[PDB]
């Protein structure tokens, strides 16, 4: 099981002269255990999330991950 | 299970799988009838089992018995005793799932951060389910008892 | 992404309760075709390039999408296009030997309904390229194992378009 | 963010100095910060027994929470469990700092519609934290769970 | 990425026929004026550090927002209100020199509408000031090297609106 | 010691010391003797203090003494009172350091993996630490028994 | 375009156009008229250039002339002539852009898994390209012979 | 703040608060107000120290407001010594803070650039706050010249 | 109970100086929604009944929740239930017009959480009832005039979970 | 069948100098009825319901009245 | 505005809002823009209203600046500035907002008990606001003086 996660993150302590649109808005696929660690590192730099909303379905399951 | 097992090990090298796994899931089928049998001796053992193990650890650790253990209480010895229950009936879906990934998700994974919250010693649950291990082997055919025996043998060395 | 022997056991703890002799029934009756299924995936094993080269060749090898325009042009979109055959084929087998249509809604069907459609694909070749596939594979695998994976097979058909 | 640093902040969006409009609000941070540290000593020793009492009563025993439901098997209530710790803790972070914005998106960012997709019981969570909120207001007091009030309350209606 | 040189490439290619006499007319569409064209990015490039300030000295040196109280001011969000009009600059001499908006498309407005929501950024400002932009660019870089370029810092801020 | 982490919180900057440290560092040497003659009352009654905790940790929790348990039997007691005894010199040290760095580099970071390799149940060993708790903070007078207190408790913290 | 890849090489460190890259740029609009009648040549002899030069792929590879082959037939070397018109084709692209971009978009790297899935081996493909090389050749310049063949050389590259 | 250089440290490590971290905040609370009343007389003697720190830019550095020179003209000092102005702004609460990080948000971090693409020499106005520092501490009392020249030598050093 | 031109004259309030320059701006924001809300306004409130019942026809009639043993069951309570859903959007329909969601703060969110457990009615099930809700309006008013509809509906469910 | 509230709400229309205190943080039984009525009359008074008590509720069971 | 009281005119009676008043709100919003350009009229010249409006206060009625007076003293008259002063800002709240509602929402009600307390004759600030009635429609022109003289004369009927 995994998520598809958004987010906007700006950095603070540098300026750069490549572009990093990519690099301050990601549509990314996380999956279910590194979401827990991955979800952590946006909060240090402090960025937010909006949509959250899983691709791989099937919640409340028991067993077949 | 043994397919689900070995699909996700195929897909992890992004193949089709090996014809050393086809000689493991032909043999799974093929002797899957007698897997059954196994299943339906703990229906009408699942009193059984349940009522003299916990008494049978219960005098292997009288740690618990006495007013400051864990199980000390109609229902604090009802706690053991249940999840006694519920061990057992984990494990007989793998029995006929024949091997660890039924019983490893919903029963191993989030377990020692559960009973250091939930205060009980998990040096007592493992030789629990020693005492549980010990009877199964006895109403089985021995062979049949070997083969499902490991589950339990899986279950003791994965939580310490 | 489970089987259809841990579909019994899911739905055995969602219900908590041992499960039952209905329930003995439905997983013992995977067991009266899993030798035939795993028949199936031998010889399938085998020629999984030869499936998708005539398939190819039965009408999309000569096409209008295979001349100027079209999607199949060049050689690039043609290395995604044929990658996506295979790809079908091989979760084919995965499907088929589990019995469970759940294993390739999340690893082939999560995003294909708008990534075909946002890239400017057309799904109306590839869903002309795998009927033609599909009845190529029982005639080589026997009609008695190509019947059941062919409803694992139009389970794609039905989360494509 | 850090409540010395939101009046200063919010002095900068004001533009001008620090007035004695907020300069007073630097004491009433000053006032109870003798205490604050010694709050936190409590809690910071009192961590994860809490835990243990905090469901113990709220839910833990709850049958819909052992049979079938979100909570109930072992992998997803010591992932659930887990959180219990970083709830408490950054329920510290909170006060701390005396301030709801270092806690608003931390552990509250996208955590309403995480948990929706996850199929969360939304109420039971805060079942769970309406009345672990006044157990670590047993042991530190009454005066000091006032500033307790209002921030681990902040959670939960932020949840809702 | 798509050069005008490569478009007119493509529409021939999509086509499959060769390249026509009005097909070779593009390229010397392009050809004609391919001189002044290079000669106006030596004019911009040797002043782009020159020309960004007067484009805030034209709309937004002293304004509501740049006070203490509003947005543009940290000078750590300074920064990022010169660097992007650096962005928009050095990004629309790419599209001068090869005469496309499609490169704009994929450097400067592949998301870029979507991230100065969440930021809490103001958008309207920052279309004023490629506007003002213009009328510097433009008396420096001659009279008809500055409409040609008016055009793609108009996709801009039509794309960012 | 505090001058170990003042300084190491300074190079994973590359930075300086800052003024706002330095004060943190004057300050705790001209009140460090202060802290030896706290720390002397704990080498002065330290037979003292692990007489009248052990009897309690035998209270809260009775039934380590029991069999079917770790602390069974004289020889097997006398580890507890032995491990009893290697906790109170690093708090002994945690006094004088002025941070609780000693207690980090010895006796914490890998307790919760060595005492269940070794049959000791972390929630019975955090009863015995907040045992000496109450007594330890007895054993002095209030206002120096608060910055005394504020040092083993995260050790419970620590186990808890 | 050698605009479009000088954009690229000037893009990814961040940088505006360098004045040795702008006499590049500069050289190539002055020069293209001298490249688009030798195009012109190419478009107008497409049909001389690959029926001799097909024959030279089977003069000195005679495989896939032979039955049971790739290309046999009138109608597979039928295909050969709907195949190798695209690198007639391209080539001319290449000359016109000035560098190997419309190559690079159209086919170079899927066919590794195009000719895999064809069958047919790529340096008898090869092998046709670089006769047609020698013989493309015959009717350029003295100089034209060096720069319109420098597009050759990087497809013949390619296909090994 | 001084709280922030705690909480995301030991956010960082997943842990609560050290004792030794917590009694720097608890003696950042007892020198609250000996810190904020340094910065009343500096909003009292806002107007003062801005005047003659011109003059002692002006009469040292005296190529700004000859002709030639980015400050040319009385509305260009006027904003001048109205951006000087800011940086006292800047510095009138970093002796509320503690220590330097909210001058590090918005003091330093686009100074290099900025004044560099406002045409201004970078060591003038370094050279205007290091000016401003000998008619500030002398303008307070003797003892606190370092408390509120803490945060002075962070300007000059970031900007020179 | 506030409006948008109240709003930010009781904000700049606390601060007790004149109107901001920038903050007039917002009017005028609020001026350019200003002739589209009312075309919006009488869209919903022309079809305010078969919008509860298109509402409730996507996800509600045919579920577990009127499938009998919940509560909504009984049709007194299922009457009830409409009419706490005709209130959601007579107050939705307010908050166009006020311009901040303020008037859903001191009406709406006055009780309605804790009312709604004292019964137990289902919230995410009330999630569902108005996630229905806030795509059949911006269907039927237009897409800029459900843009700023949905901002207000989203602003109900956070208030309620 | 009914239910039980406390809610406070202030009176900024006239200064009223008589005692305004059982007006002000009045906790009442209300029947089940009157309520949808009795929230909507404080909502547009401007009170704010601080607590909806339950004792008198019997949840959730649809029928008994 | 209109827009609140056109809602709790239709709140009231429970119902959506007639046509009829829909024109009339969207009738206010086009009008939105032209109360804009009379209050930038008044914010502009503010200073200039209030500092011989007052003085017609002090020609008309000297008795408040006579020894006995309450306004009497350069500290009560800069008061009795400052408190003319605030009457224009709330109306210069009311002339965008249309009505006289936020008048009726901040300064209207306790006028008679809010001199009454002070001291201060309410008839004396109720010819201060006509002086600055009439200051302030010079500074318009002659039809847009009306919409603004409609709330100068609203505030006197408060007063008297
Ligand atoms: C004066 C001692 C030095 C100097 C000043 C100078 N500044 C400007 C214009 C601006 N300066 C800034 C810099 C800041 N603004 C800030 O708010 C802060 C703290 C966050 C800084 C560091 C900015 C943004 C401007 C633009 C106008 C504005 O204030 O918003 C000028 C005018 C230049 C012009 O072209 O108009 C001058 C003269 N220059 C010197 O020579 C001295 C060293
Ligand atoms: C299969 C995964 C799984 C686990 C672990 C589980 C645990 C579980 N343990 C419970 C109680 C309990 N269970 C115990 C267990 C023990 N105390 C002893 O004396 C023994 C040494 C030890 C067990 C052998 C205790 C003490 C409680 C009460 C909670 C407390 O007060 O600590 C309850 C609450 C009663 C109820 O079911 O409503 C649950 C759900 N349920 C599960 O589905
Ligand atoms: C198994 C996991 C998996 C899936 C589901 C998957 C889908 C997938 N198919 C793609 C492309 C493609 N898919 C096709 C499909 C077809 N050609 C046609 O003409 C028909 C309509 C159809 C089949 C005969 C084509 C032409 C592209 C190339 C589109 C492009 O690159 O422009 C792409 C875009 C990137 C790429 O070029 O590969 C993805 C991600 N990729 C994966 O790794
Ligand atoms: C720092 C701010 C912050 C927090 C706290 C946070 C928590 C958080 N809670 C989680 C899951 C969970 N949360 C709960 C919730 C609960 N369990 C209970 O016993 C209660 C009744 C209820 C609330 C405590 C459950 C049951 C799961 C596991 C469900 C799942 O596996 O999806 C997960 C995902 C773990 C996973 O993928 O399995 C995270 C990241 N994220 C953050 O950013
Ligand atoms: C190459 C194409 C490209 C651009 C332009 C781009 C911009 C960009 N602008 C940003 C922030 C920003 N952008 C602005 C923008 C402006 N200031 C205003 O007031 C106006 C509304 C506007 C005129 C320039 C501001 C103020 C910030 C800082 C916002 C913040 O960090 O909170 C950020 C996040 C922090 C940073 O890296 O600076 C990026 C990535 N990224 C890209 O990939
Ligand atoms: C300072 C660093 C340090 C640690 C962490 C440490 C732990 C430690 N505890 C031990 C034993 C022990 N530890 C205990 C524990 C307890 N007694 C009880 O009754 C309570 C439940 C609990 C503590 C309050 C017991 C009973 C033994 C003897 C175990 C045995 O002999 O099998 C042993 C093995 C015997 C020995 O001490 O040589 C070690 C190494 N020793 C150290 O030097
Ligand atoms: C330039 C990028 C590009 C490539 C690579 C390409 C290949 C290509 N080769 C095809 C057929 C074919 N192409 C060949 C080609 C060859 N086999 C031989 O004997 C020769 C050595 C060799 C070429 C001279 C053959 C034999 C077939 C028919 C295969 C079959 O019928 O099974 C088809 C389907 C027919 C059609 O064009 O509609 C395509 C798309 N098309 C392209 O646009
Ligand atoms: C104007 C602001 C405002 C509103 C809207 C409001 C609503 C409100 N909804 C209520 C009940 C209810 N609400 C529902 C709700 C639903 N049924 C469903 O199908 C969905 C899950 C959900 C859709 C909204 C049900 C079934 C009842 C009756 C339950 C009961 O009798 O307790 C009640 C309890 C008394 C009653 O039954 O009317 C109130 C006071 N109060 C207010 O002050
Ligand atoms: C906008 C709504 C609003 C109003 C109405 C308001 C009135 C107000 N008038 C005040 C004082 C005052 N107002 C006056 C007034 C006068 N002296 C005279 O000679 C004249 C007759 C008269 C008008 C010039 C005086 C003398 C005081 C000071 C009280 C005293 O020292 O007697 C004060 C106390 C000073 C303060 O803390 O601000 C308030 C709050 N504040 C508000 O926020």
């Amino acid at each position: 099981r995994s998520f598809k996660v958004t987010a906007c993150v700006p950095s603070q302590t540098r300026i750069r002269t490549q572009r990093e649109l990519q690099n301050t808005y990601f549509t990314k696929l996380v999956p279910y255990d590194n979401w827990f660690r991955e979800q952590q590192r946006i909060m240090k730099m402090g960025g937010k999330i909006v949509k959250v909303e899983l691709a791989t379905g099937k919640p409340g399951t028991n067993t077949g991950l | 299970s043994i397919v689900t097992k070995s699909i996700v090990n195929a897909d992890a090298e992004a193949r089709y799988l090996s014809p050393g796994e086809l000689d493991r899931i032909k043999s799974f089928v093929t002797s899957g009838e007698r897997r059954v049998r196994i299943a339906e001796t703990m229906t009408g053992a699942r009193e059984r089992i349940i009522k003299e193990a916990g008494n049978q650890l219960f005098q292997k650790r009288p740690d618990v018995v006495s007013p400051g253990g864990n199980a000390y209480g109609e229902e604090m010895t009802a706690t053991c005793l249940r999840d006694l229950d519920y061990y057992l009936r984990l494990i007989t879906y793998g029995i006929v799932a024949g091997d660890v990934t039924p019983i490893e998700e919903i029963g191993v994974v989030g377990v020692r951060e559960m009973y250091k919250s939930l205060g009980t010693p998990i040096e007592a649950v493992a030789e629990g389910v020693r005492a549980m291990k010990s009877v199964a082997t006895s109403l089985l055919s021995g062979e049949d008892a070997a083969e499902a025996g490991a589950y339990f043998d899986y279950l003791i060395g994965a939580m310490s | 992404m489970q089987d259809a022997i841990t579909s019994v056991i899911n739905s055995s703890d969602v219900q908590g309760k041992y499960l039952d002799a209905s329930a003995i029934q439905k997983l013992k009756a995977y067991f009266a075709t899993g030798e035939l299924r795993v028949r199936a995936a031998t010889t399938i094993s085998a020629n999984a390039a030869n499936i998708v080269k005539e398939a190819v060749a039965k009408s999309l090898l000569y096409s209008d999408i295979t001349r100027p325009g079209g999607n199949m042009y060049t050689t690039r979109r043609y290395a995604a296009c044929i990658r996506d055959l295979d790809y079908y084929l091989r979760y084919a087998t995965y499907a088929m030997l589990a019995g469970d249509p759940s294993i390739l809604d999340e690893r082939v069907l999560n995003g294909l309904k708008e990534t075909y459609n946002s890239l400017g694909v057309p799904i109306g070749a590839t869903v002309q390229a795998i009927q033609a596939m599909k009845e190529v594979t029982a005639g080589l695998v026997g009609a008695d194992a190509g019947k059941e994976m062919g409803i694992y097979f139009d389970y794609i058909c039905s989360g494509l378009s």
